[PDB]
Order: structure tokens, then C-alpha cells, then sequence
């Protein structure tokens, strides 16, 4: 349940202007799917209760 | 730098069968899945082939299930590609592609030269060419007729490269199962009718070469 | 650890609730003497965020005159609107 | 509310170019809770420092302020910057004060290379009433009544050597938060973006 | 309470990533880097097994 | 599974200002990768993800979009974009293509030079004939070109030849073949093509005689 | 014999590009004290590893392995690589795996500048099977008797960024060697070079 998953990316260019917005993602419905472990407890339950760790 | 050369291809009657061959080098094939990727003259683009690392994973769309034939050597670090129940459609250029992932998707780096497979049925033909003639000025326009070959690689060149950056290389149209082009060369008034102008016609499908020296009328 | 894992570089608390009471009251020089170290810093760091700066010689502000405080929200937002 | 005060938002932006003489002003702030001037394009919106939206709704103000200078340069330019504040009130005329003329005023002097990049700059508290108070709901000036306890100055106190495959400017970006903060007498009122 | 995975009420958390200042290069230096997001969960605790897909 | 769209087909552009494309889907789709062709060679890496420019890449062009809509976002033209572009999906299997964006660098208006010439006698001798316009260096691209037979025009033969831009002198050149047989060669006397300009207000009448020589 | 396996040599050797894309694949590595593919040509030789040449005298093996990823940066470079292990065999298929599905399997990211240069790697010992057998004296293929334990893989975790006066590669050294390990069950066997 608890390991580090890579969920997104994007790239950051010289072409982006001031207060522009490199990356918008959701960070619980990218967890939630099948190419991740944590697919296998997650889609048998329905409530869950978590924290949130990011690097 | 990563290298693709392609191989084989011609001029196939549809009801037949052709393999190609991708060899490629510099690389280890067994990190990269390939794939073969079709131009067909009129509209662009059709993705048909996908084989992973080993031979088990083939992935095909709906058209080229059941036609085509793929098969990966790791041994001698080449690829394949056995096309079965040609016809018409297929009359294209060949890519081997690479893939690679994203994120979420995939995504191709490399695509090597590329052969011409043609599918139609006459035979080998080779070309006609005639010279163009006027009936003035400082620049005198001249050129080459190409006329009546089926086998689409053609070269015509000016005197083996030498008035190269004053042609105007026009391309050909496929007229009552013949194709027809005209090379157009800008010629300066001091050249002719002083020296030579003949245009070269290369046609390395049935190994022919035809020299027509352009005369005034 | 309840997870397990391993931690050597921290992201501290941040953001303290009700870091301060709002009057100006007390609890000799303030800053002074000592050389500032809280004159510089690095901003990146959330360890070293929290130091209090200084860099001039000041000393003790005093109290002020009106008795209760208004930068209390039970105050300011008891004010009907 | 100093949960909201006591936290650095971002207030102002200026360039440190290469091609500045020494002695050059590049950028004035007139020392305020009152004072922000980023805004943005999509969407349509005039931004606001987190420590203008708490004194924006009180008639009075006192403390300290703590500016935060920020830069962004790689680790091979060089130069000193020298900030200075000059005591008084929002109008003065402050652009006659020459470089030598500036050290008589407190000052401070930064360099630019480094393992730090963060100048805390804590204002202290001058003027002649207890408490500073809010115009911006008038119209009309009138001597006596202010805004400010002075102004700042930010000059080029030794210039931008760099190499030919750097860039030739650094942006400097400019922090904002008070400390030993006092207000009082609630209104209503919403500022506007000071254009210096 | 909880959230609800197979019909969500709007999402808990939202990253974003803003340039907070622009990138400047010179003559021949490459023009991009790369980003990489990682995530986890943190006390994950489970109520009311289903038999529904 | 489903088919990409490209809104324009071909786009001409002044160099110093700004090109927009759209590439579109009615099955939306999630990271969007393209590709450009240029003109005899392969494509290759020209955008990986939503937003993410190759290697090789100059820093104006960029990428946008998320769902349906997808745009290609170039602020500066150059001189350097002859060439073809092409979106392509990558959701569940079929990773289709899109549809092929002719991007040509435009040149201010210029008149069409005119050089025709008759059928050799080889070609004559050999059943048949090729009456062959010529038209060099003319802008736009879209010109009409009609044949004058015996004041009369007869669009049964027509082969129009059509050249890329040259990367010198950014022009346009055109063949115009009239396929004929050697005897319905010898029916008509005046021969002309001329040229239909939209600046210039009159089409150059440029004629020759067969009965000539 | 432990003198002599205890001690990494050089096994593999493969290059870093700055033009390859993120999640492409680099390198693939079968797990099994068998894997060598370096050689020379002055003179004619295929050169070997220090524990290929004292696991190829037996039937059976186990112990985990230890690769070491040693890199050749200058200081100015920057990028992440990811090595991934897969559990399994010498043969299933694994250039399907996306770079999002390869952080189910456990992996590590790896830094290229610092002051370090060197990655130990220790593999875990995941089979079925208590020993696992050597096959490479046989020819044909049979289910259930196998040489590894899984595969490994190299993606591109982060691009390489570089300034222009410097290279546009890093080249990578792969060592070998194990710890815990057991051998029995003696033979004579001459190995080959296995050309990945």
C-alpha cells in the first residue's frame, strides 16, 4: 500500500511565460487505477480514510 | 545516432507474398518494441504492426489482422515483416518504427529511409523520353520530357550535377498506367546553342539509360 | 516509524495557528550587541524560515493604552454586520 | 489573525541588469502594509499580499515590517547591491540623494554569490505619533496625517561581472510580513493596486 | 467520513505547479529539463468490503 | 476506434508572426504527441507529451489542449517550417494519425512566367502528343490556367504538374500537359495557355502557331 | 573460492544520451551470475568476470546479487535514471512495461551529480525453487528448470540538461558480484558471451 508511485509528468521549457501552469493533475484518481499494486485493495473496499505524501 | 535501414520491396502483383527486413545497429533491440508504420501517396498517415520483446505479443488493428506476418530475430538483431494477401491499398512506403514510453502513453523516436512497394498489375516498363523545344531573352528554359514508365524511381539529372540549382524538377502523373514527368533547367543564353545540354534518366528497375541531347527546332 | 520508511532531511511544521497575540505587550535591548545571524538566511529551508530576524539596534516597543485587543476574530467578527 | 500576517507572501519584482553604472536607483518602495503590485491576465485579477488583506479593514497600524529579498542567480556573476532607508513620510523628494549621500542613512549591503540568497530586512519603527493612519479611503491630501514611516532605496553598489555563456540579468523578488504588529478601529474598505 | 472511490463527491486534493520565475538560456544550452512527479499514501485504513466490480 | 481531425489543410504564413492548428477528436483523449514530415525524408521527434518539445526543437513552438480540443501554438514564423505536421492519439490500441497540415511559408505576389513549348517530332512520329505549358516563379499557389482552342476550351486532357516551395527563392512553378494523338494534333492552329492572375487584372495571353516552322 | 567472488569486476557497459525521451528503455539485464559480454580484439579474447568463472563449475546456485552502477559525469550535467526489478525468469516479456507500471516492482532513483559516483544494488533472492539450475550446457528449452530470477531494467527517469562546451553523453560501468553465495554438484563447463 505504501510505496512511491510516479503517477505524471510534464516538461518545463524556456517558452512559458510568467504564472503559467506547468502541471494540473488529481492526485487520488491517478493512484486509483490498474498499472499501480495498489489497485488490488483499493477496487474490493469502498471507504478509505489516507494521508498524502509527494516528492 | 540510432540506425534504421529498410530492405526489400518492388513491384508485387496483388494475389502475392513479400518479406522486408529492418536491420538495425548501434542498439540493444532487446529494450524496444518495433512496429511498421505505412505512407500511402493520397492520405497520411496508417499504423499497422507492433511486436514487443519476445516473439509471444503481436498487436495488429482491425484491417492487417489476418494478412500480415511479423517476427522478431534477436539473434541476428534484425526484424521482419511477411505481408500475405496483397492488394491495391497497400501500394505505399514502408517505415520500421521504434517505441518508446511516456507516461501514460507511448511514443516513437527513430524512423529509418524507407522502401516503395507497389502493388498494381503490368510489367516492367521502361521509359521514353523525349526533348522539349521552344519555337530570347537572358534566361532560355529547357527541359527533359519523361514518359511511359510504371516503376515509380526515376533520376534525371542535368549534365551528371552540374546546372543543379537552376532545375525545376516537376512530378509525375499517372496517365492510362503510365507515369509522366518534366524536368524544367534554367539555362543561361551564353550556354545555349553554344555547349551541351543533355539530361541524364536513370530507371534502376529495368537498368536503362537514355541521353537526349535537346537540338534546335 | 509507523511506516517504516527512513527520513533524514525534515519538511517542518509550517504555518503555526495563533502564532502571537496581537497587543503590543511585553512577557534592555531587544537586538543589538550580538552580530545578527537572522540578517541572513535561506528562504528554501523550513528549518531555518522560522528564525527570528534582525539587523538594526531597537529595543522594547512598550503597552498600549486601550485595554482589550482587536485582532481577535471573537472580537472583531462579534461586531454584528 | 497573525496567522495570516506573520506569513511571507510576495509583494514586488525588478531586474538587476549588467549594463547599470554604480550609483543607479533601480527601485523605490514606500514603506507600508498597504503596498502590493503583481497582478495577472487569466484571469482578469489585481494580486494581493496576505499581510494588505488583514490592515486593509482598520483605520490604524503600528510595527515593524520585515522585508525579504529574494535572488535568483546562477553561481558564477558577482556584484553588491545596497539597500538604504531613508525615514520621513510617503512624499518626500528622494532622488537627489546621491550614492556617498545614502550611508548616512541606515543601510546594508549584500552580496550576491553564495550558499544564501535570502536578505531578511527588519524596518524599524520612526515617526512622531504612536499610530500611522489610513488615507486611502480619501481623496485629498493634507499635511500632518500619513501613510508611511519613510521610503526605501535599492542601488547598484558594484556592478555585474559575468561570463559570455550566463545570462546578464537576475530577477529579484520581494517578500513581505510584519512582526510586533498592532491595529485597531474596523471599516470596510478594498484596496488598489499602488503603481509606484 | 470517507472518500468514495467508484462515485467521488469532488476531489480532496489538487496539485499545481506554477514557473514562479522564467527560464533564461544562452546560445547552445538546451532549452528544456524534465519533471517528475512521485506519490504515496499515509495510514491507509479500509471499511465495508463489496463483492461489485 | 477513432479518427483525428486537423482543421486547416494548408496555411501560408508571413515570416515574424503567429500560426495556430487544432487537432481534434470525438473520443477525448489524454496525452497528445506529434510529428513533422518534411518533404522527401522521415518524420521524427518533434513533440513527446501534452506540452513537451523535442530536443532539437527551438524554443517558440509549444503545445496546449486537454480532452478534444489540441493546438499547436508557433508566436514567431521562420523560414525553417517548410514542411507537414501531424497529430497523433495514443489511448487503448489504434494510435491513429491525424489528417496532414501543409504548412508553406508565404511570398508577396509575383507574375507567372510563361514559356510553352510544341511536341517534339519524336513524339509525333510515335502516335501521339504532349502539349505542355509551362508556368515559373509565380505566387499563389492557386492559379487558373485554361486552354484556348481555336477560341474554344476543352478540359479532356489536362495534366497539371505541381511542385513544393524551393528553399532559396520560396517560389512556385507549374507544368500544364495536354495529352492529344498525333491526327487530333493536326485539327487546330491556334494553340495558347494563358494564366488567370489576381492582381494582375488580364490573364497573359501567350500564343504560338502550329502551322509555324 | 569466496576470494575470488567477492570482489566486482567489470561486466556491461552502456551510454547515456541527452536525446532520448522520458521512459525510454536503456539497458535490459538478466539476473544470474552467468552474464558477461565484454571482449577485445588485441589480441583475440572474450573477456570474463570473476564470478563466471567460478559459477560456471556447477549444477546449481543461489545468494543475492550485488550490481554496481558506476557513472563518468563532469561536474555541469543533471538527471535521474530508474532502475526497475522485474521477478520472474530469463524469459517473459518486459519492453511492455510503461514507465508508470514499473513503480509497482521495487525500484530506485539515482542522482548523477554530487560527490558520489557509485550505486550498490543488492537483489533479493525471489523464486520458487530453493536452487536454481545451469542450463547453458544443454540446448533445448524446458518449463520449469531456469537460469535466473527475474530481469532488470534501465529507464530515463530525467532528461539530460547540459550546457554547450561540455559532451552530450555519460557512460555508465556495470560491476558484478554476489554475497551469501552456495554452489554444489561440480561439473567443467566453458561459457559463451551472452550478446543481450
Amino acid at each position: 500500500g505504501e510505496k512511491f508511485f510516479l503517477i505524471h509528468s510534464a516538461r518545463w521549457l524556456t517558452t512559458h511565460a510568467l504564472f503559467h501552469e506547468v502541471a494540473k493533475l488529481d492526485v487520488v484518481k491517478l493512484l486509483y487505477n490498474e498499472q499501480f499494486a495498489v489497485q488490488g485493495l483499493l477496487r474490493y473496499h469502498t471507504y478509505a480514510r489516507f494521508g498524502i505524501e509527494i516528492q | 545516432e540510432v540506425k534504421l535501414v529498410e530492405s526489400g520491396g518492388g513491384l508485387v502483383k496483388p494475389g502475392g507474398s513479400l518479406k522486408l527486413s529492418c536491420a538495425a545497429s548501434l542498439f540493444t533491440h532487446n529494450n524496444y518494441g518495433m512496429s511498421w508504420v505505412r505512407q500511402t501517396p493520397e492520405k497520411r498517415l496508417e499504423w499497422v504492426a507492433t511486436i514487443n520483446s519476445t516473439a509471444s505479443y503481436t498487436y495488429y488493428p482491425d484491417s492487417v489482422k489476418g494478412r500480415f506476418t511479423i517476427s522478431r530475430d534477436n539473434a541476428k538483431n534484425t526484424l521482419y515483416l511477411q505481408m500475405s494477401s496483397l492488394r491495391s491499398g497497400d501500394t505505399a512506403i514502408y517505415y520500421c518504427a521504434r517505441k518508446n514510453d511516456t507516461f501514460s502513453d507511448y511514443y516513437f523516436d527513430y524512423w529509418g529511409q524507407g522502401t516503395t512497394l507497389t502493388v498494381s498489375s503490368p510489367k516492367t516498363t521502361p521509359p521514353s523520353v523525349y526533348p522539349l523545344a521552344p519555337a530570347a531573352a537572358s534566361m532560355v528554359t529547357l527541359g527533359c520530357l519523361v514518359k511511359g514508365y510504371f516503376p515509380e524511381p526515376v533520376t534525371v539529372t542535368w549534365n551528371s550535377g552540374s546546372l543543379s540549382s537552376g532545375v525545376h524538377t516537376f512530378p509525375a502523373v499517372l496517365q492510362s498506367d503510365l507515369y509522366t514527368l518534366s524536368s524544367s533547367v534554367t539555362v543561361p543564353s551564353s550556354t545555349w546553342p553554344s555547349e551541351t545540354v543533355t539530361c541524364n534518366v536513370a530507371h534502376p528497375a529495368s537498368s536503362t539509360k537514355v541521353d537526349k541531347k535537346i537540338v534546335p527546332r | 516509524d509507523d511506516s517504516g520508511g527512513f527520513s533524514t532531511t525534515v519538511s517542518t511544521e509550517q504555518n503555526v495557528p495563533d502564532p502571537q497575540v496581537g497587543i503590543t505587550t511585553m512577557r534592555m535591548d531587544v537586538s543589538g550587541v550580538q552580530a545578527p545571524v537572522g540578517a541572513i538566511t535561506t528562504i528554501e529551508d523550513p528549518v531555518l524560515a522560522k528564525k527570528v530576524p534582525e539587523t538594526f539596534p531597537e529595543l522594547k516597543p512598550g503597552e498600549s493604552r486601550h485595554t482589550s485587543d482587536h485582532m481577535s476574530i471573537y472580537k472583531f467578527m462579534g461586531r454584528s454586520h | 489573525f497573525t496567522t495570516w500576517t506573520s506569513i511571507p507572501t510576495l509583494a514586488a519584482q525588478f531586474p538587476f541588469n549588467a549594463s547599470d553604472s554604480v550609483g543607479q536607483q533601480i527601485k523605490v518602495i514606500p514603506v507600508d502594509p498597504y503596498f502590493f503590485q503583481m497582478t495577472n491576465t487569466n484571469p482578469d485579477q489585481k494580486c494581493i499580499t496576505a499581510l494588505a488583506s488583514i490592515c486593509q479593514m482598520f483605520c490604524f497600524w503600528r510595527g515593524d515590517l520585515v522585508f525579504d529579498f529574494q535572488v535568483f542567480p546562477t553561481k558564477y556573476h558577482s556584484g553588491r547591491l545596497l539597500f538604504c532607508f531613508v525615514p520621513g513620510n510617503e512624499l518626500i523628494d528622494v532622488t537627489g540623494i546621491t550614492l556617498k549621500q545614502a550611508t548616512t542613512a541606515p543601510c546594508a549591503v549584500m552580496d550576491i554569490a553564495g550558499v544564501q540568497s535570502t536578505l531578511r530586512f527588519r524596518v524599524p519603527w520612526i515617526s512622531d505619533t504612536p499610530y500611522r493612519v489610513n488615507r486611502y479611503t480619501k481623496e485629498a491630501h493634507q499635511k500632518g496625517e500619513y501613510t508611511a514611516i519613510g521610503k526605501l532605496i535599492v542601488y547598484c553598489y558594484n556592478r555585474l561581472t559575468s561570463p559570455s555563456n550566463v545570462a546578464h540579468h537576475v530577477r529579484v523578488n520581494v517578500y513581505l510580513s510584519a512582526i510586533n504588529l498592532e491595529c485597531f478601529a474596523p471599516l470596510y474598505h478594498a484596496m488598489d493596486v499602488t503603481t509606484q | 467520513g470517507a472518500y468514495h472511490f467508484k462515485d467521488p463527491q469532488y476531489p480532496v486534493w489538487e496539485l499545481t505547479i506554477r514557473v514562479w520565475s522564467e527560464l533564461n538560456i544562452g546560445t547552445g544550452t538546451s532549452a528544456y529539463t524534465s519533471l517528475n512527479v512521485l506519490a504515496r499514501f499515509t495510514d491507509l485504513e479500509l471499511h465495508g468490503l463489496t463483492p461489485l466490480s | 476506434d477513432i479518427v483525428l481531425t486537423q482543421s486547416p489543410a494548408i496555411m501560408s504564413a508571413s515570416p515574424g508572426e503567429r500560426v495556430t492548428m487544432t487537432c481534434s477528436a470525438h473520443v477525448s483523449t489524454d496525452y497528445m504527441h506529434w510529428y513533422q514530415q518534411k518533404s522527401g525524408t522521415s518524420p521524427k521527434r518533434w513533440i513527446y507529451d501534452t506540452s513537451k518539445l523535442a530536443s532539437t526543437v527551438p524554443d517558440r513552438f509549444s503545445g496546449s489542449g486537454s480532452g478534444t480540443s489540441y493546438s499547436l501554438t508557433i508566436s514567431s514564423m521562420e523560414a525553417e517550417d517548410a514542411a507537414t505536421y501531424y497529430c497523433q492519439q495514443w489511448n487503448n490500441n489504434a494510435y491513429t494519425y491525424g489528417g496532414g497540415t501543409k504548412l508553406e511559408i508565404k511570398r508577396a505576389d509575383a507574375a507567372p512566367t510563361v514559356s510553352i513549348f510544341p511536341p517534339s517530332s519524336e513524339q509525333l512520329t510515335s502516335g501521339g502528343a504532349s502539349v505542355v505549358c509551362f508556368l515559373n516563379n509565380f505566387y499563389p499557389k492557386d492559379i487558373n490556367v485554361k486552354w484556348k482552342i481555336d477560341g474554344s476550351e476543352r478540359q479532356n486532357g489536362v495534366l497539371n504538374s505541381w511542385t513544393d516551395q524551393d528553399s532559396k527563392d520560396s517560389t512556385y512553378s507549374m507544368s500544364s500537359t495536354l495529352t492529344l494523338t498525333k491526327d487530333e494534333y493536326e485539327r487546330h492552329n491556334s494553340y495558347t495557355c494563358e494564366a488567370t492572375h489576381k492582381t494582375s487584372t488580364s490573364p497573359i495571353v501567350k500564343s504560338f502557331n502550329r502551322n509555324e516552322c
